[PDB]
Protein backbone atom coordinates (compact mmCIF):
# COMPACT_ATOMS: atom_id res chain seq x y z
CA UNK A 1 0.00 0.00 0.00
CA UNK A 2 1.30 3.55 -0.79
CA UNK A 3 3.31 4.93 1.87
CA UNK A 4 1.91 7.65 4.29
CA UNK A 5 4.38 10.40 5.57
CA UNK A 6 4.11 13.57 8.29
CA UNK A 7 5.69 16.92 8.47
CA UNK A 8 4.86 18.48 11.77
CA UNK A 9 4.98 22.73 10.76
CA UNK A 10 6.54 25.34 13.13
CA UNK A 11 6.70 28.58 12.75
CA UNK A 12 10.00 30.43 14.08
CA UNK A 13 9.78 27.53 16.13
CA UNK A 14 6.25 27.79 17.17
CA UNK A 15 4.26 24.24 16.30
CA UNK A 16 2.04 25.01 13.70
CA UNK A 17 0.33 21.82 13.05
CA UNK A 18 0.72 18.09 11.19
CA UNK A 19 1.01 17.72 7.56
CA UNK A 20 0.23 14.40 6.22
CA UNK A 21 0.85 13.32 2.69
CA UNK A 22 0.20 10.11 0.70
CA UNK A 23 3.33 9.36 -1.33
CA UNK A 24 2.34 7.39 -5.06
CA UNK A 25 4.74 4.56 -4.58
CA UNK A 26 2.59 2.31 -6.87
CA UNK A 27 2.89 5.10 -9.92
CA UNK A 28 6.60 6.72 -9.15
CA UNK A 29 7.96 4.38 -6.64
CA UNK A 30 11.47 6.03 -7.38
CA UNK A 31 10.26 9.54 -6.41
CA UNK A 32 7.95 8.53 -3.82
CA UNK A 33 10.57 6.23 -1.99
CA UNK A 34 13.62 9.56 -2.12
CA UNK A 35 10.54 11.72 -0.37
CA UNK A 36 10.02 8.83 1.85
CA UNK A 37 13.29 8.51 2.64
CA UNK A 38 14.05 11.72 3.04
CA UNK A 39 11.36 12.31 5.48
CA UNK A 40 12.32 9.38 7.48
CA UNK A 41 16.27 10.89 7.37
CA UNK A 42 17.26 6.72 7.52
CA UNK A 43 20.22 8.22 4.61
CA UNK A 44 21.74 10.31 7.15
CA UNK A 45 20.08 13.65 5.73
CA UNK A 46 17.03 14.71 4.88
CA UNK A 47 14.00 17.21 5.78
CA UNK A 48 13.71 17.62 9.03
CA UNK A 49 14.79 20.91 10.64
CA UNK A 50 14.53 22.50 6.27
CA UNK A 51 12.38 24.65 5.93
CA UNK A 52 9.67 25.83 2.84
CA UNK A 53 11.80 29.17 1.99
CA UNK A 54 9.63 29.69 -1.52
CA UNK A 55 5.41 30.51 -0.42
CA UNK A 56 3.21 32.11 -3.00
CA UNK A 57 0.21 32.35 -1.94
CA UNK A 58 -2.52 30.97 -4.22
CA UNK A 59 0.00 29.38 -5.59
CA UNK A 60 1.93 26.70 -3.88
CA UNK A 61 4.78 26.32 -0.84
CA UNK A 62 8.19 24.77 -1.37
CA UNK A 63 10.87 23.92 0.44
CA UNK A 64 13.44 20.89 0.61
CA UNK A 65 16.60 22.40 0.89
CA UNK A 66 19.32 20.85 3.03
CA UNK A 67 23.09 21.10 3.38
CA UNK A 68 25.75 18.82 1.81
CA UNK A 69 28.98 18.80 0.54
CA UNK A 70 28.53 20.22 -3.25
CA UNK A 71 25.91 22.35 -2.03
CA UNK A 72 22.91 23.81 0.70
CA UNK A 73 20.19 22.99 -1.95
CA UNK A 74 19.51 19.50 -0.89
CA UNK A 75 20.68 15.88 -2.54
CA UNK A 76 18.20 12.83 -3.65
CA UNK A 77 18.81 9.48 -1.71
CA UNK A 78 20.40 8.24 -5.43
CA UNK A 79 23.07 10.93 -5.50
CA UNK A 80 22.72 14.85 -6.29
CA UNK A 81 19.65 14.30 -8.86
CA UNK A 82 17.67 11.91 -10.77
CA UNK A 83 15.79 11.74 -13.82
CA UNK A 84 12.03 12.85 -14.51
CA UNK A 85 10.34 9.34 -13.87
CA UNK A 86 7.31 9.87 -15.33
CA UNK A 87 4.40 12.29 -16.14
CA UNK A 88 1.49 9.87 -15.65
CA UNK A 89 0.07 12.46 -12.31
CA UNK A 90 -1.10 15.88 -13.31
CA UNK A 91 -0.98 19.45 -10.72
CA UNK A 92 -4.80 19.06 -10.60
CA UNK A 93 -5.54 21.45 -7.58
CA UNK A 94 -4.91 21.79 -4.01
CA UNK A 95 -2.66 19.80 -1.91
CA UNK A 96 -0.54 18.22 -4.73
CA UNK A 97 2.65 17.13 -4.04
CA UNK A 98 5.58 17.70 -6.88
CA UNK A 99 9.54 17.75 -7.42
CA UNK A 100 10.97 20.97 -7.72
CA UNK A 101 13.69 20.97 -10.28
CA UNK A 102 16.10 22.84 -12.52
CA UNK A 103 15.15 21.61 -15.93
CA UNK A 104 14.20 18.16 -17.47
CA UNK A 105 15.56 15.56 -15.12
CA UNK A 106 17.25 17.46 -12.20
CA UNK A 107 15.43 15.96 -9.39
CA UNK A 108 17.14 16.31 -6.35
CA UNK A 109 15.00 16.72 -2.49
CA UNK A 110 13.07 19.60 -3.04
CA UNK A 111 9.22 19.66 -3.83
CA UNK A 112 6.39 21.53 -3.89
CA UNK A 113 2.96 21.70 -2.45
CA UNK A 114 0.34 23.24 -4.64
CA UNK A 115 -2.61 25.09 -3.00
CA UNK A 116 -3.81 25.64 -6.55
CA UNK A 117 -4.52 23.93 -9.97
CA UNK A 118 -1.07 24.46 -11.52
CA UNK A 119 -2.10 22.92 -15.07
CA UNK A 120 1.25 24.77 -16.53
CA UNK A 121 3.47 22.52 -14.60
CA UNK A 122 2.81 19.17 -16.20
CA UNK A 123 4.66 17.48 -18.28
CA UNK A 124 7.25 19.70 -16.18
CA UNK A 125 7.40 18.62 -12.54
CA UNK A 126 6.75 14.81 -11.29
CA UNK A 127 3.70 14.58 -9.22
CA UNK A 128 4.35 12.11 -6.52
CA UNK A 129 1.85 12.86 -3.82
CA UNK A 130 -1.15 14.69 -2.26
CA UNK A 131 -2.03 15.81 1.25
CA UNK A 132 -3.81 13.41 3.30
CA UNK A 133 -4.24 15.44 6.23
CA UNK A 134 -3.30 18.66 7.45
CA UNK A 135 -4.35 20.84 4.31
CA UNK A 136 -5.65 23.56 6.91
CA UNK A 137 -1.70 23.56 8.35
CA UNK A 138 -0.75 24.07 4.38
CA UNK A 139 -2.92 26.92 3.94
CA UNK A 140 -1.97 29.03 7.24
CA UNK A 141 1.95 28.40 5.52
CA UNK A 142 0.89 29.78 2.80
CA UNK A 143 -0.33 32.99 4.60
CA UNK A 144 3.40 33.48 5.59
CA UNK A 145 4.41 33.68 2.25
CA UNK A 146 4.65 36.54 0.00
CA UNK A 147 4.16 37.18 -4.14
CA UNK A 148 7.41 36.69 -4.87
CA UNK A 149 8.14 33.62 -2.12
CA UNK A 150 9.70 34.82 0.75
CA UNK A 151 8.28 34.09 3.74
CA UNK A 152 8.06 36.47 6.59
CA UNK A 153 8.53 34.09 9.80
CA UNK A 154 10.48 31.13 8.73
CA UNK A 155 8.27 27.95 8.20
CA UNK A 156 10.01 24.71 9.38
CA UNK A 157 9.82 21.08 9.56
CA UNK A 158 10.37 20.71 12.98
CA UNK A 159 9.65 16.75 12.52
CA UNK A 160 9.06 14.51 9.94
CA UNK A 161 8.91 11.06 9.29
CA UNK A 162 6.54 7.98 8.19
CA UNK A 163 3.36 6.78 9.96
CA UNK B 1 13.93 30.03 -9.03
CA UNK B 2 10.89 27.42 -8.22
CA UNK B 3 8.43 26.00 -10.41
CA UNK B 4 7.51 28.80 -13.17
CA UNK B 5 3.91 31.00 -11.92
CA UNK B 6 2.71 30.27 -15.64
Amino acid sequence: VNPTVFFDIAVDGEPLGRVSFELFADKVPKTAENFRALSTGEKGFGYKGSCFHRIIPGFMCQGGNFTHHNGTGGKSIYGEKFEDENFILKHTGPGILSMANAGPNTNGSQFFICTAKTEWLDGKHVVFGKVKEGMNIVEAMERFGSRNGKTSKKITIADCGQL
Amino acid sequence: PGPLPA
